[PDB]
């Protein structure tokens, strides 16, 4: 395939997303929830989808599986975004990778103990405050982990706080603002700049 | 700064509370006539390294003496220092040693473990019999029930014997061997059950994983020749004695695993682990071990993990008015002076200020100049 | 919480390991898949169960903040299941793990590239092999990772093949069997022994 | 075995009285408003190495992290710790620390030296006043008076600003400033003498060195530049109260020696040199040095250097009696462990025996069953 | 057995064509006049890593040497080893040296790339002129194209001066000069816009990133300070001159690119990279560095990643008959001896058989007798 | 700057010198058939130190792999790495290997010795036969030859399976055999004398110290039970057969000494010392060890070459700074095709950037006189 691959997660970033493309060009020809492809075609035939799971996106791109992609800030963070170009925040999928800890709980004098997907933003976020720190790595939901007592304190991106509020968790610090960006394969860029160009504009003029 | 992983502080009023802890369990020990040694922190490999298990010895960071080119290492164990203790002066008899120092290690021990231990223990020698075991259970048993604490230590039980007795008896190899601790260490059942079905003895060694928990039965399910053997007889005995006094003498939960083989290079006999809680490292390791022929055993816990388990009665402090104490002539310094130098030995907190300013953390009490007499008022 | 803490996976799991708590006297009180709930009560007041993403059911029971579990042993290699103990093959979720490639595609003479969620497992199969290789972490689907070039082989579960088959790719070596596995914390199995052993006997009776 | 030089055991009594003056040394400082911090044995070199001397790099052992591979190093001064402690913790008032623990250097500083102290220290953040220091000395010597030693503490004080502003007021070059620390290091007045006839304010270097001991003349013998100089003024203003308060409040001698240099990058102003009976090193070393600008000041010794000057008690050290024990009933039993229980809060040291063969070591007394009553009796 | 990431055995074929691209490659670098230095491997870090970057240090494995003590270092870039080499015998002048060896890094730069490459490279020090980035030039292209690859070389020309002169003139903060940088590195031209309307001179960085590929026309588009400052003057039109001579003698497709600022902190002036077909990472990273005010330029590459794009002519391998040697006479055996070691001369790989089975790996021909007459038949 | 005791930077004429013959050598080695092999400097502790003696792990350096939290090393020796090489690539038949590279000890081995010499070696896989050992040692020499030293070769042998097997034999403790090591390892005869006396077959042991040099004679002086021994009658048979290979073949002045177990852990049969003049620490070390798979092989430390070789003088040109600035660019362009001919030749031709641009060593000049240029020597 000679043309452009785009990398999208899931979820949100894809809801929030698909205005950009049907801006730019590039609208998918089906509904990806309802589909059993892996691989999906738009009305540009220089470009076509695939549809991943977030954590994905980044590793698709820097191995140049696909030429670019979307992928909130919270992932390529802990992930590492040193092998891709962060050419564009695209202002959407906006929240917050926070701290929360259970609902009035004190802070235990013994070690703290962080239950958590982003394993690399908490050691480097207590690194920055001086505070020593025991990491769990977590894959799935981390509301559950203070409640069980695996964790003291989770991190986990939040936008209003519900989720939090639900299971019994207020946020506590602000570690950073996320938000979706737009990422490129290093040899992409030189390669292929001919098709992307007009694409990367029409995203930077939506966004405007 | 940033500190090390397994690498903490103790500050302020846990310090406070370790160096109490600390002092109060030395003079226990000693008072129950075990002998306080303090050996330094480094020696010559050879002596500190002396028939050590290659556990220890990665654990050990090592460091060059400049005056004369040779090895040292920072100790991680001070029982290796007791053993070279008690063959200069211990004698042929029964000696009783205790410590309480720093030890160091490369690696943490398990999850999140400290790197930067305070090592508390105890240890006789020269006594063959189960009742020198009893007697460390009984005085480390008196210092868990004189710290008051609401944590209960769960004691887990094993013997070392009757699997190295079976692994001779089936004349395994060291692969075998090998093979077998690694699958009891996670007992995994399901496997060991395949690789025991293709091993000489594997009823024995399948059975140990299995129902090493049922002491009382334990024997009945070895196979005849494994019953025949006196010191797999005497182990599984020895382990009744040790369950029994712990439920009868300290109504203590006991577990039993004959398969915890963990230190099988140092361990001679009978193990001994004891959890806090629910907390994944044991808080006390001991057993038997080997003299240099020189009967030996002991215990030793972490004095740090004590601290979140632990509570000292709320302390005084006190701080004396700066501006009333400065309008004081000298003789009547000299009378606060003397007036607290005997609160500081009840145990009062006194600050002198140097300033207005000057105010000690945690502040409880002022000491305050009415009608010509200082008396102490609560903030 | 002084009961027993039970940590299981979502779908096939959960589903056949119901009927083994039922036999054990173990119900759950409502559904899983209609409710909000993370933590459920049981009809025995001594015992509670999680839900939890797969990957981390070894992860909450090596903590202690569940006593024990049901995970694949596909997960358990993976994770490493050195500070819990396997009891029991429950016999259920039967399947292989297996390399896997595009359909009748040879492999290149070079330097092999694997993508896959076993990293672990991978490394150490190729290892035996004497097969030097190049290892790429994914969290998600794997099945579109040799479609577009990111790996030539995938390390994955199989038990019909019909996932592999539906997108172009078939299994090729076998690497091992899988079932789930009972986990139990070690300092559970010594200090809630008591609490524990009539659920195990169930179970073991419930299987042979 | 050999131990390394400058290692060595403190074993058995010594370790006993070790125990306790660490202990009680420590509660000293602590009911003087001075919070306890424990930092551990190593860190990252970053950290316990930052602005460090030469000397003190030097004399820091080096290890790798094996979670990182960073350098660490194990701590040779415990002072950098408190620096990194106070920092995070002190905040801008005034705060006091004080810390007990083991140092290890890579070299002996003294002819058979230790270079495993176990170090105790006590240092004030915040205090710009000569009120501070005199703060430190009342500590310093209540916790010597409480020691009850015969042996002599004698007190050097120095002052590095005197010699510092001299050389700036000098315009001394860095080849001319290293030379006169040499000769007053060597004491060598003839060179120094022959040096000072060419250097600008010669004359002043000379007297520190020839009359400097004399401090109530001090500053009226000094060139008129150096005796209006604030810094100079102060410093010798600071070396006359500090004198008069050590002789009069703690009737301490006290020797002055402004020509006492060493540690010339640390140390900020005043210094103070304990020594005991004619021992060469030090036993005290304090005086200013920096925080962060943080004022700080301190002092430091070896508890291990006290041993060979204090006694205990001697301790009474019973045996019960193996048969008459073995011989009671349950309820009899219960009565005489209650009694033992009273002796070892006492500070007794009871050994039950193991065999009819168990002794204590220096066995003082024997509980002994005699007409139904158990006593002591002397061996 | 498996090897670490960014770890792999270089075999057979490959590292006989290693061998004749490092022989042949270090001999080009000679008959150009560069002296051949072979520094080791290990070094104390005193003299490793001064004045390094943050990165190196990072990049650089930590041992300690036990003779002394003190930490060493695994090397991770040779050129700080040439600097020392250079301080030494260098002198005041013009001096050139080559190299080739190892280095390891601790982590691997790009995906699934090399942690251990065989580091080829050469620096001339002592010249202020464009003159000898020049003359680098021209010994890289004819190193390269004595390769006779069809891979083709891209080169990228930097100049760190350019925007490290406005830095200065636009009076940036630390935190704005990171935040353009990592806005460079990401080719993020939207947020840079935006990050340049609220900054000193924001229309100069800007132009940096949007029109530093026109070199030609860069000085007249930027700001009328920038176009008076001689530093950003001369760099630009060092850039002009590079590209014109790699056009020129070279026929050297050349890209501009002044926002290239890696390694920020060690070049001092004008940068090149050499890139390989596509790949990611330069083959060829090359540019001014400091002398440590020796003047210093050079390049390195890894002589590892010539493999791909690198061929011999396929090698004779050639075994001598086993039966048909051992049926001949001493004279004949001579006689066929010579005419093998003739054929060693000329670079065939003669086997002389241990056995009937003995069978060289690749074998081409046979060293065989027909009618009274030894010669080679195709396999 | 100094560096560490026994890390030595090679430089310059040195440097020259050390690549050729690195080279030379190489190229010896793969026309006698030896596949070159260049594995890593680093790999994991797992692979690096499998089955490695206690001397082996203590010389080398460990550091940690940040990727994995695992121990890699330092390789101390690269004999390991093309063990591991072979087991995968080498089949059931005959293999030969060379190989060159670094390797890093963490203490000198003997008097003044190097941390980082720089090792050659070649190793055939898979031959019983005493050929095997016979191809090496003529490898070896012929390598050795080739080089031109006026410096000799000594030859020390020795066989480690005589005392193992009579070690076996007597069913010597583990605390004995290692006695009875360090007494071999300074000939201790007084010592060795009395420690014999108390242990069985002790007349054996000492006979091996004492009369070991004698290869001839030895199996005549050992004990009834000894002599039977098929593997001690093979082993000192082994031992003639060398030496009357490198007398008769190579004119080598060859010592034995049956008590060399230096190494005790890896050698499995013959080993062989060489020492250059009264050099301390031998050049060549070399012998039988383990692949049930043979092998045999020797190392040496290239770096050690360098004070007892030479190269021909270098031819050291400089171009007239001032005669090449005034050609015009179609001259330039002929001088430079005239002095890449001279680089071809192997002249290294210093281009000057400056008048004063000097290189080190200058012999020649090239000179433009009447519309040509010359070689002149200064
Ligand atoms: O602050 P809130 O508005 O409650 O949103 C926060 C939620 O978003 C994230 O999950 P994600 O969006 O990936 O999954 P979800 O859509 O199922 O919540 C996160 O793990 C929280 O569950
Ligand atoms: O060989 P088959 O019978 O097709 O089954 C194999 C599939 O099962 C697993 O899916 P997962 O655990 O994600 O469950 P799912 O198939 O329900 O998504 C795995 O990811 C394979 O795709
Ligand atoms: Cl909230
Ligand atoms: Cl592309
Ligand atoms: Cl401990
Ligand atoms: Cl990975
Ligand atoms: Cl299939
Ligand atoms: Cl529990
Ligand atoms: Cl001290
Ligand atoms: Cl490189
Ligand atoms: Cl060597
Ligand atoms: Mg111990
Ligand atoms: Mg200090
Ligand atoms: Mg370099
Ligand atoms: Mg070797």
């Amino acid at each position: 395939f000679l043309g452009l691959t785009l990398a999208l997660s899931k979820g949100r970033i894809l809801e929030e997303t698909m205005p950009l493309l049907r801006a730019a060009g590039v609208e998918l020809l089906e509904d990806p929830e309802a589909s059993r492809k892996l691989i999906f075609p738009t009305s540009n035939p220089n470009v076509r989808v695939l549809i991943l799971r977030a954590s994905d996106v980044p590793t698709y791109v820097e191995h140049g599986a696909a030429d670019f992609g979307v992928a909130g800030k919270d992932v390529l963070l802990e992930h590492g975004a040193n092998h891709v170009y962060e050419l564009l925040d695209l202002k959407i999928a906006q929240c917050k990778l926070m701290t929360a800890g259970v609902k009035d709980a004190p802070l235990p004098n013994r070690r703290l103990r962080i239950a958590t997907k982003y394993v690399n933003v908490a050691r480097a976020y207590f690194a920055s405050q001086g505070q020593q720190v025991d990491v769990i790595k977590l894959y799935g939901s981390m509301e559950l982990a203070p409640l069980v007592g695996l964790g003291d304190l989770i991190v986990d991106v939040v936008d209003t706080g519900n989720t939090l509020r639900a299971n019994g968790l207020e946020a506590r610090d602000h570690i950073c603002d996320v938000s979706s960006r737009l990422i490129v394969n290093q040899v992409s860029y030189k390669r292929k700049f001919a098709l992307l160009e007009p694409i990367l504009d029409s995203f930077k003029n939506s966004i405007n | 700064g940033m500190l090390p992983d397994g690498v903490a502080d103790v500050l302020f009023e846990d310090a406070h509370k370790q160096e109490v802890l600390r002092h109060q369990l030395t003079q226990q020990l000693i008072t129950h006539g075990y002998q306080l040694v303090s050996p330094p922190m480094i020696e010559f490999t050879e002596s500190l390294l002396s028939g050590a298990s290659e556990d220890l010895k990665r654990q050990t960071f090592k460091i060059i003496d400049q005056l004369t080119g040779r090895l040292m290492g920072i100790r991680a164990d001070i029982t290796p220092q007791i053993l070279r203790i008690d063959a200069h002066h211990g004698g042929d008899g029964i000696a009783r040693y205790c410590y309480a120092g720093d030890v160091i290690h490369t690696l943490p021990s398990g999850l999140f473990g400290s790197r930067t231990p305070l090592q508390l223990g105890a240890e006789i020698f020269g006594c063959e019999s189960i009742a020198a075991d009893i007697e460390l259970i009984d005085v480390l048993f008196s210092m868990i029930n004189s710290l008051d604490m609401s944590a209960v230590l769960h004691v887990d039980l094993g013997h070392v014997t009757i699997f190295k007795r079976l692994a001779e008896l089936a004349a395994l190899s060291a692969s075998d061997t090998e093979q077998l601790m690694q699958l009891y260490a996670n007992k995994n059942l399901p496997e060991l059950k395949q690789v025991c079905q293709v091993l000489p003895m594997g009823s024995d060694f399948y059975t140990l994983a299995r129902f090493g928990h049922d002491i009382a039965n334990l024997l009945g399910r070895l196979s005849e020749n494994a019953q025949q053997d006196t010191k797999i007889v005497t182990a599984i005995d020895e382990l009744q004695r040790l369950k029994a006094h712990l439920q009868v003498q300290w109504q203590c939960a006991v577990s039993i695993d004959v398969t915890e083989l963990s230190g099988y290079h140092y361990h001679t006999g009978i193990v001994f682990n004891g959890y806090i809680n629910s907390e994944t490292q044991p808080l006390v390791r001991g057993g038997r071990f080997d003299g240099m022929p020189r009967q030996a055993t002991g215990f030793s816990m972490d004095v740090s993990r004590l601290l979140a388990h632990t509570q000292l009665d709320a302390p005084f402090i006190v701080l004396i008015d700066y501006d009333a104490f400065n309008n004081l002539d000298s003789a009547q310094r000299q009378l606060l002076l003397q007036q607290v130098a005997s609160l500081r030995q009840q145990g009062y907190r006194v600050t002198m200020p140097l300033t207005a300013e000057d105010m000690p953390v945690g502040l409880t009490h002022r000491l305050s100049l009415a009608d010509n007499q200082w008396r102490l008022h609560a903030v």
